[PDB]
Formats: C-alpha cells, sequence, structure tokens
C-alpha cells in the first residue's frame, strides 16, 4: 500500500505514514509538485531534472552524489511537501488539520481577519518529522541533506503573505477581508533557483561523539559570509552533463531540443557542447483567423503553421 | 473550464446562455457573482445605458464557449458606452464609476492578442 514504494523505509517512518495516513496523499503530491517545478526551473539546461523520481521513494536513504543539483532537488522536494500539505489542510475536509485558527493580532485598519489562513506551520512540521524519521547517520551527505531540506521547508514559512478579498458595494475595496496565505508555488521555485545559483560549497571535517565519528560541514571559502539556514550547501563537484556519464551521472545532451536564437545554455553551441545540431521541420494544424460575430459566437479558420526544431548531436 | 448554464436572473436573456467560474473577480460560485451584479439592478432599470446589462454580465458571468476557449471580454467600446451613460448618475451622489468596471483594462477592436465582444 502507501509508503511501500520507499525502498529503505525504516519503522519510525512507517509509523508516521500510518499515524498521518490522512495527509499522506498530500505529502506525495508535495514531492510531485517540487520535482515538476525542478523540471521547469531547469527546462533548458544540460541537466533538465528528468532524472529524478517523483515518488515517496525520495524519502528514506539519501545516497545521490552531493552536487549542487541534488541540493536543489531535495530542497524543492521538502518545500513541495510543506506546500501541498498546508494547501490540502486549507481545503478543509480533514480531521487532523485545517485552516490556521489561532488568534491573529488586531487587523490593519482597512480590513478584518477572515477567510481561511493556511497553516504553514503544520505543513513544515510534517515535512520535518517525516524526513527526520529516517535512520540517522553521522554522514557528511546526511549533514548536507539536513541543511538543504530545512532551507526548502523554511521558505514555505518565509513566503506567507497577506491576501484580501474586496466585498461591499460593487466590490469596492473599502470592506476588506484578509488572511495569511501561500504564494503560487512558482515563487518558491524561483526563490530556491536563486539560492541554487549562490549555493555555498563546503568541505568535510569529522569529530567524535559518544556514538563514534560524526562528519560536519564547513564553508570552503572562509572570506565570504557563511551559509545560513535558508541557503543551499553542497560539497561535491557537479559532473560534465555533456556526454552520457558512464558512471550513471546522467545522459548526454544528444537529441535534446535546441534554440538557435540563444547564445546561452539553451542555445545550440552550449547545450550541445560544441557538437553539431540536427534540424527537422514540422507542421501543426491550428485555428488562426478567428472572427467574433455579434452575437455571440466565434468562427475559426484552419491553417497550418510550420516551425523548425534543432536537436543536438 | 466547464461551461455551466447561467442562473443569475439579471444575466438571463442577454444573448449567450453559458458562463464559467471563477470569473476575473475570483467569484467561486455563480451565486456569489450574482449577489454582486444584482447590486447594479437599479442602474439597469433606469436605462441610462442600453449596453449596461450586457456589459455587467460580460464581466461577472463571462461568456463560455464549447467551441472556442481563449479569452473573450467585452470590447473597451462597450464599457465606454456604458460609462458615458451611467457614470453621470452615480456622480450626482458623489460616486465614481466602480474600479471593477474600469474600461481601460479592456481590449479594443483589432487587438491581435485577443478578441472582444461588441456589435457591428
Ligand atoms: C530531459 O533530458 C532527457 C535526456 O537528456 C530527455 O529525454 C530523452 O529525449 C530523447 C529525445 O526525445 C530520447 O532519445 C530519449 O529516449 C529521452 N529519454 C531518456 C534519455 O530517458 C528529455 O526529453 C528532456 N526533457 C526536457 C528538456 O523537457
Ligand atoms: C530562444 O531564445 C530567444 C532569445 O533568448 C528567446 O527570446 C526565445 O523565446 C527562445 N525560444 C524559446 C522557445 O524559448
Ligand atoms: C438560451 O436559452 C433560451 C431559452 O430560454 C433561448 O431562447 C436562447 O436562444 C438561448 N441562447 C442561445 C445562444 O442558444
Ligand atoms: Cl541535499
Amino acid at each position: 500500500l502507501l509508503c511501500g514504494s520507499i525502498p529503505g523505509l525504516v519503522p519510525k517512518q512507517l509509523r508516521f505514514c500510518r499515524n498521518y495516513i490522512e495527509i499522506m496523499p498530500s505529502v506525495a503530491e508535495g514531492v510531485k509538485l517540487g520535482i515538476q517545478e525542478c523540471q521547469h526551473q531547469f527546462r533548458g539546461r544540460r541537466w533538465n531534472c528528468t532524472t529524478i523520481d517523483d515518488s515517496l521513494a525520495i524519502f528514506g536513504p539519501v545516497l545521490d552524489k552531493a552536487t549542487r543539483e541534488s541540493a536543489f532537488v531535495h530542497a524543492i522536494a521538502s518545500a513541495g511537501v510543506a506546500f501541498a500539505v498546508t494547501r490540502s489542510c486549507a481545503e478543509g475536509t480533514s480531521t487532523i488539520c485545517g485552516c490556521d485558527s489561532h488568534h491573529k493580532g488586531p487587523p490593519g485598519e482597512g480590513w478584518k481577519w477572515g477567510g481561511c489562513s493556511e497553516d504553514a506551520d503544520f505543513g513544515v512540521l510534517v515535512s520535518r518529522e517525516f524526513a527526520d524519521a529516517r535512520e540517522n547517520r553521522p554522514d557528511a551527505r546526511s549533514a548536507m541533506n539536513k541543511h538543504n531540506n530545512e532551507a526548502g521547508r523554511t521558505t514555505i514559512l518565509d513566503h506567507m503573505h497577506l491576501k484580501c478579498k474586496c466585498h461591499g458595494l460593487s466590490g469596492s475595496c473599502e470592506v476588506k477581508t484578509c488572511w495569511w496565505a501561500q504564494p503560487d508555488f512558482r515563487a518558491i521555485g524561483d526563490f530556491l533557483k536563486d539560492k541554487y545559483d549562490s549555493a555555498s560549497e563546503m568541505v568535510v571535517e569529522k569529530h567524535r561523539e559518544s556514538r563514534g565519528w560524526v562528519e560536519t560541514l564547513r564553508a570552503k571559502y572562509s572570506l565570504f559570509k557563511p551559509p545560513t539556514e535558508r541557503d543551499l550547501v553542497y560539497y561535491e563537484n557537479s559532473p560534465n552533463f555533456c556526454e552520457p556519464n558512464p558512471e550513471t551521472g546522467s545522459f548526454g545532451t544528444r537529441d535534446r531540443t535546441c534554440n538557435v536564437t540563444s547564445h546561452g545554455i539553451d542555445g545550440c553551441d552550449l547545450l550541445c557542447c560544441g557538437r553539431g545540431h540536427n534540424t527537422r521541420t514540422e507542421k501543426r494544424k491550428e485555428k488562426c483567423h478567428c472572427i467574433f460575430h455579434w452575437c455571440c459566437y466565434v468562427s475559426c479558420q484552419e491553417c497550418i503553421r510550420i516551425y523548425d526544431v534543432h536537436t543536438c548531436k | 473550464l466547464a461551461c455551466q448554464e447561467i442562473t443569475v436572473p439579471l444575466c438571463k436573456g442577454i444573448g449567450y446562455n453559458y458562463t464559467y467560474m471563477p470569473n476575473q473577480f475570483n467569484h467561486d460560485t455563480q451565486d456569489e457573482a450574482g449577489l454582486e451584479v444584482h447590486q447594479f439592478w437599479p442602474l439597469v432599470e433606469i436605462q441610462c445605458s442600453p449596453d449596461l446589462k450586457f456589459f455587467l454580465c460580460s464581466m461577472y458571468t463571462p461568456i463560455c464557449l464549447e467551441d472556442y476557449k481563449k479569452p473573450l471580454p467585452p470590447c473597451r467600446s462597450v464599457c465606454e458606452r456604458a460609462k458615458a451613460g451611467c457614470a453621470p448618475l452615480m456622480r450626482q451622489y458623489g460616486f465614481a464609476w466602480p474600479d471593477r468596471m474600469r474600461c481601460d483594462r479592456l481590449p479594443e477592436q483589432g487587438n491581435p492578442d485577443t478578441l472582444c465582444m461588441d456589435y457591428n
């Protein structure tokens, strides 16, 4: 049944799945939402994030290489969970969570509190307990993943903002009702993509505690401001995504779709890493000269638009 | 997405029968839309503009087509005819034309990006 797919599920996790069975569908959608955004944020890059599996199997043992990209994958996966869990509870209908009901301070002047403020705290705590039910390793990879998972979570809290409805005469905004709310998930993906661009690189150090040797991370370049709880960290170099990685890094860029106009990464010199690019032409049928007619319908004409698609060699 | 039949009394009989929700105003159900546009009934009744009623519903119960699913607002000209006819009335009591019916947000005939509803 559910959480079965997870391939290194430990009993602490399974207990959580069963205690929180009523919101586990939204945990699952959370992950799917994050990886979907990942694929959007890297839609034109050498690594386009279609490697990654969107199932709950990402929970459980973290064994992928400690690259910047993984730092982002896990971050946006945590945030997706915190997001979708908060959003689902806000849709009502669930016994263990709902709208955030706790007394909010006296309102701003134009308005009154109302609606359904999203319980972002609940979602973040669910994100964290499920990730933390994982078996705990003194791993360097586990220290990084603890850090980035929290950075993804925390910005779900950070992105809560005011949203108001205007009612009163003819919708006039002088009778206003506000609630705490989440952005579209795109705000989250854009935010973390920036944090991806500024991710701090670390080095591995190790000190002993009572259960043996632990490994900790330390900023590699001390002269800069160290990473914070909201920053992304990593400590392995990312591979060359040009060629199919024989050590299952990833595939090549071969036959990835290409943009002749652009001289950035999504362009055909960079995306194809100096190899050529093929080209084929294609035709699609579509509606084009649609007239409106008083009243009230629309008439469309069929015509065939042609475009060319360059794919890397 | 789904085209639902128009239920709000004011907007029954305007020349198209099917709307969708939510509208541009985030009205979730067609009744919630109704309870706002029905506040305009006195203005429809006075007949300050013969376009007022069609214009109002073209925003609150926007036309919904099975055939064609791109945006289809009223043309700016429709709103402008309605504002020309009815804003004077509201001004006599000190009221401006409501922000939601601001005409300048609406397209004009000949816009490539989108079509618009008006007679000619
Ligand atoms: C993301 O990248 C992968 C490969 O880098 C693309 O998947 C491959 O697409 C090519 C051409 O369509 C096929 O030959 C392969 O069979 C595809 N699947 C693989 C390698 O598993 C994928 O289309 C890219 N998606 C984007 C850019 O949206
Ligand atoms: C290709 O690159 C150009 C220039 O950056 C951009 O304007 C255009 O939208 C791109 N095409 C696509 C499909 O993104
Ligand atoms: C809407 O329904 C009425 C019947 O009440 C009909 O007379 C009218 O023509 C219909 N409109 C369209 C566009 O079919
Ligand atoms: Cl990570």
